[PDB]
RNA sequence: GCCCGGAUAGCUCAGUUGGUAGAGCAGGGGAUUGAAAAUCCCCGUGUCCUUGGUUCGAUUCCGAGUCCGGGCACCA
RNA sequence: UAGCUAGUAGGUGGGGUAACGGCUCACCUAGGCGACGAUCCCUAGCUGGUCUGAGAGGAUGACCAGCCACACUGGAACUGAGACACGGUCCAGACUCCUACGGGAGGCAGCAGUGGGGAAUAUUGCACAAUGGGCGCAAGCCUGAUGCAGCCAUGCCGCGUGUAUGAAGAAGGCCUUCGGGUUGUAAAGUACUUUCAGCGGGGAGGAAGGGAGUAAAGUUAAUACCUUUGCUCAUUGACGUUACCCGCAGAAGAAGCACCGGCUAACUCCGUGCCAGCAGCCGCGGUAAUACGGAGGGUGCAAGCGUUAAUCGGAAUUACUG
RNA sequence: AAUUGAAGAGUUUGAUCAUGGCUCAGAUUGAACGCUGGCGGCAGGCCUAACACAUGCAAGUCGAACGGUAACAGGAAGAAGCUUGCUUCUUUGCUGACGAGUGGCGGACGGGUGAGUAAUGUCUGGGAAACUGCCUGAUGGAGGGGGAUAACUACUGGAAAC
């Protein structure tokens, strides 16, 4: 990086990249768990899953991390998903 | 031996001293007539002296030694040196600032070149000696009272003229010469250049300036380095007086200037001066630093700006090659009308390669048959 | 850009008068107008079609003083213009300042006018031309500014063409020294022995 | 930088610590044809790289500069 | 180059994407493309256009403008509205540089520039004054975009290089039926003019904005502040001895290249000798050469002219027109 | 008013007509070389090595986002040689401003080149499943808490890069 403006957006860069790694990979996980209900067949556990983690989801979309059409998109495939169990 | 005992600087300095006394006719005709005259000194072979000032600053010191001794004795050759040293120790000495051995220099010279004049304006000197330092004592007993009250410390004193240079100004001022005031000089020596604006204020605020007679040298400096303000006053009794302003270290730099009637000779990163002909090229060096360098030569540093390879190289100035590490020289070198090689062996040199790269008949079989 | 050289040798090379000379005094007194130009003059050749139409393309370029690039421009406009193609290009030629300033009579010969105009000596609509090729158009006066009114030349030259024929197309002040295009020449008010059309022709190969 | 070698008819080459230079081709000139090829005759047709030295006499031997071909050294 | 292709063609479901999609995975069906040329190979940025051409076409794609692609090579993502980012990140590679040898740094296909390659293509120029961009509330700062400047006849265009007169048809040049006739009114001489160049002076336009003071209106508790609209005040030029105008002296400083047998505009006079040379094609040159070299004379173009390369034309010689 | 445009020639032969090639006359250029060579205006200027690159510059800006002051210019409290009047040396972001930083926006534009690509290309025309900073028009919110983190300081690991 030759530009002190590059440095900064380098180093802002990694930082931003550490940050967003952080909260996406928790709402990976947080999906997942939804996900691994579903694959178990627990409706109820399921449901509580998708509680937990769909806030989560939309505070990210809000955020920029994910975009919104793609925060739609877990929540009714989730949903579909669970609807099709019970 | 002196090189083994007393290193490269000291016998590059007793090599020059050696060159410009050029004892070729210091004796030779024993009156030291090629410590005379250089007669192209050792000839154009001063142009492959080093050029180390040291050289100079020895050469002026001998010759002003010399001088001396040359108000004593060998008679006539008081004359030829005398004239060696007006026409060129003095004038070296001048145009590098040592302006104390200039002054010295000129004046041995003057009073065995032309011992009449010497005679006449040194005994003119001492008949109005008297109004004159009676007139510069009382010019800086008044500067010394209102700057000290001022504030401001310095050096004022009066200064003789010297003898050659009363001689000089008498023809060039003929008949508008005057024995008083052309022969006063008032010096300040201040501390700093502040100071030495300040002192031109108050000195002008006790002394109306003359019009077209103020001359800032410390703004504009001279040639040979020299510095200070010149004003000439309307003194009160001199309708002029002259006065010199300076600081301490332009003081030091104006008496003791660096102290403080074919070939082209090119510098190289260290300093190891090398010799190639007139209208040669950056890569004409090249080849003669090494024909690998000249083969793997990318690109041509002069002074740290890049140059064209076409372009040719000046006397003096410094080179730097920028190189690869695979040797690869154009068939375009080997071309004169482009003006990439001046010298024969460069492109000798060149051919070389591409024979090399490449890898009668009648004798040979005569040879056989033999 | 000019031809620097021999005037009445163009014009005993292409046969007729070009009027490269004043006309105080006559051409076929001073040059020998009949025979072309060289050793070999008497020679008289037997000239090809492509040839005579050379010589004639030649002839009108020397007329205006129009070299040869100049002078394809100036055709490949007309062609681009509406109607007579030839008829255009010889308006044009006309309509060319340096050779409205002679026509009116400010210069002797068309040399003269154009340098005329090179030297800032004649105005159109009250401004200064330094350019001897600028299109005159309809209604366009043409006059000499006071200073270059008090030359000699410009008063021979008025003369000059006192003695010769007037155009129709213009109008013209002897004692001002200025005057008036009217409109566009027609091919009748110029000379008919300019055969336009075998220039046009050359223009066409 | 240094050395070594080479520089000869148009052009291939021959001849060297010193005696006015040849072999092939090419060229000439003749007979002969329009001119040729063929055939038949007759013929060197040269700045020995220039300039100096040595010698009773230099292509050659010594310089001195050129030119080309090497073979060596050189690192700013 | 006649066969090609298993994520291959399609399907159900999952996953993914900003988005639809074999985009990717699981399982199933066995397709899909193809002689209206798939496949493989070679070459290629494409278009507006440019050149040429009567057109139709053919060739072509520098400059300017649109779209694509690429950024030392090969990847990869990250950040972000947008990139898988020329002057960001990460890795590997080859290549230069630094290193205390442990490890680092680097990326001109930005503008200059250097080397190299080449037949051949410019200066490490000044400036943000404009126009545009970035940021900011602005002032402003940055802007090698841009604007200008430098270099090169590379092109196009303009202009000039004198104009008028001028027989002794001077001299000299060349020819030569020996008279001249040609250079040629060409030159000299005389008169007249001063483009540009030279000097000295003046002298626009590209400058619209922005800044302070104010007065009114719009906001609000408020005549403050801010915004909007007027006004005077000084301002804002890189180019810039700018464009442009004037005065001075005096033709002064401003013509060359090709061609001249036929094609093809323009011809005479040598040396040589099928030699030297010419040449686009036909063909010139073997002792009288308008073709080779010179001289004069001419013809063509003209600050260019030629040669060469390259395209269309002519070539209806790929014919769609034809 | 807006394509108002179309030429042949030489050469096969003893000569002819025909087929038929080669070939010249024109226009042209990002051209080059040759011989020249006054100037201007407007243009154009690495087509080859998308070969290597020394040097400088080509993207910075915002202090009215935020703690801070690394240089500077002003005041403010204290004092030195005290020209009776402030020059001067110490302290404090208090201010005009600003080094370095965090943050924002911009570095995806602008500029370059044409290597690759005969189609995740281009042109033309159609579309549907999309996102779109700043600019924009509209309709509603902007409450109340946190813990971090550079910057800055000491001790240190590294030749540096860090
Ligand atoms: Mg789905
Ligand atoms: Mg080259
Ligand atoms: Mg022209
Ligand atoms: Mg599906
Ligand atoms: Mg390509
Ligand atoms: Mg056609
Ligand atoms: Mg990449
Ligand atoms: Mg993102
Ligand atoms: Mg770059
Ligand atoms: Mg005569
Ligand atoms: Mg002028
Ligand atoms: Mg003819
Ligand atoms: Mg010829
Ligand atoms: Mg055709
Ligand atoms: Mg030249
Ligand atoms: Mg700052």
């Amino acid at each position: 990086a030759n530009i002190k403006s590059a440095k900064k957006r380098a180093i802002q860069s990694e930082k931003a990249r550490k940050h967003n790694a952080s909260r996406r990979s928790m709402m990976r996980t947080f999906i997942k768990k939804v996900y691994a209900a579903i694959e178990a067949g627990d409706k109820a556990a399921a449901q509580k899953a998708f509680n937990e983690m769909q806030p989560i989801v939309d505070r990210q979309a809000a955020k920029g991390l994910i975009h919104k059409n793609k925060a739609a998109r877990h929540k009714a495939n989730l949903t579909a998903q669970i609807n099709k169990l019970a | 031996v002196l090189r083994e005992s007393v290193g490269k600087s000291v016998v590059n300095l007793i090599h020059g001293v050696r060159d410009m006394a050029a004892i070729r006719q210091l004796k030779a005709t024993h009156t030291d007539s090629v410590s005379s005259e250089q007669v192209d000194n050792v000839r154009r072979m001063l142009l492959a002296m080093v050029d180390d000032f040291r050289c100079v600053v020895i050469k002026l010191a001998e010759r002003i030694a010399h001088l001396r001794e040359v108000k004593d004795a060998p008679e006539d050759e008081r004359v030829l040196a005398a004239k060696e040293c007006t026409n060129i120790y003095a004038p070296l000495a001048n145009r590098l600032g040592i302006g104390q051995l200039k002054w010295e220099l000129e004046d041995y010279c003057f009073r065995y070149l032309h011992p009449t004049e010497y005679k006449r304006i040194a005994k003119l000197l001492h008949e109005r000696r008297l109004d004159r330092e009676h007139y510069i004592e009382e010019f800086v007993g008044h500067l010394r009272a209102e700057m000290k009250a001022e504030g401001v410390k310095a050096e004022v004193y009066g200064r003789p003229k010297h003898i050659y240079s009363i001689w000089r100004k008498m023809q060039k001022k003929n008949l508008a010469f005057d024995e008083l005031f052309d022969v006063r000089a008032v010096r300040i020596v201040a501390e700093r250049l502040q100071d030495c604006y300040a002192a031109l204020g108050i000195v002008h605020t006790h002394y109306r300036h003359l019009p077209d007679e103020f001359d800032d040298y410390v703004a504009n400096p001279k040639p040979n380095g020299y510095q200070s303000i010149h004003t000439v006053v309307l003194g009160p009794g001199g309708k002029t007086v002259e006065i010199q302003i300076r600081t301490k270290q332009m003081h030091e730099d104006a008496e003791l200037g660096v102290a403080a009637e074919d070939r082209v000779y090119v510098f190289t990163p260290k300093g190891d001066v090398v010799d190639l002909p007139a209208g040669s090229t950056p890569l004409d060096f090249a080849y003669h630093i090494h024909s690998d360098v000249g083969h793997r030569c990318i690109g041509a540093k002069i002074g740290g700006r890049i140059v064209p390879f076409t372009y040719q190289l000046q006397m003096g100035d410094q080179i730097e090659i920028i190189t690869q590490k695979q040797p690869n020289p154009s068939r375009d070198w080997l071309n004169p009308n482009l003006g990439y090689v001046t010298t024969s062996r460069g492109r000798s040199k060149i051919h070389a390669w591409f024979r090399k790269q490449d890898r009668a008949a009648i004798g040979g079989g005569d040879i056989r048959l033999n | 850009a000019r031809y620097l050289g021999p005037k009445l040798k163009l014009s005993r090379r292409e046969g007729t008068d070009l009027f490269l000379k004043s006309g105080v005094r006559a051409i076929d007194t001073k040059c020998k107008i009949e025979q072309a130009p060289g050793q070999h003059g008497a020679r008289k050749p037997r000239l090809s079609d492509y040839g005579v139409q050379l010589r004639e393309k030649q002839k009108v370029r020397r007329i205006y003083g129009v070299l040869e690039r100049q002078f394809r421009n100036y055709y490949k406009e007309a062609a681009r213009l509406k109607g007579n193609t030839g008829e255009n290009l010889l308006a044009l030629l006309e309509g060319r300042l340096d050779n409205v300033v002679y026509r009116m009579g400010f210069g002797a010969t068309r040399a003269e006018a154009r340098q005329l105009v090179s030297h800032k000596a004649i105005m159109v609509n009250g401004r200064v031309v330094n350019i001897a090729s600028y299109q005159v158009s309809p209604n366009d006066v043409v006059s000499i500014r006071e200073k270059a009114k008090k030359q000699s030349r410009v008063k021979a030259a008025l003369e000059l063409a006192e003695q010769r024929e007037k155009p129709t197309w213009l109008e013209v002040d002897a004692g001002k020294m200025e005057g008036t295009f009217k409109r566009k020449p027609e091919r009748s008010d110029l000379s008919a022995d300019i055969n336009e059309h075998l220039i046009v022709e050359l223009y066409s190969k």
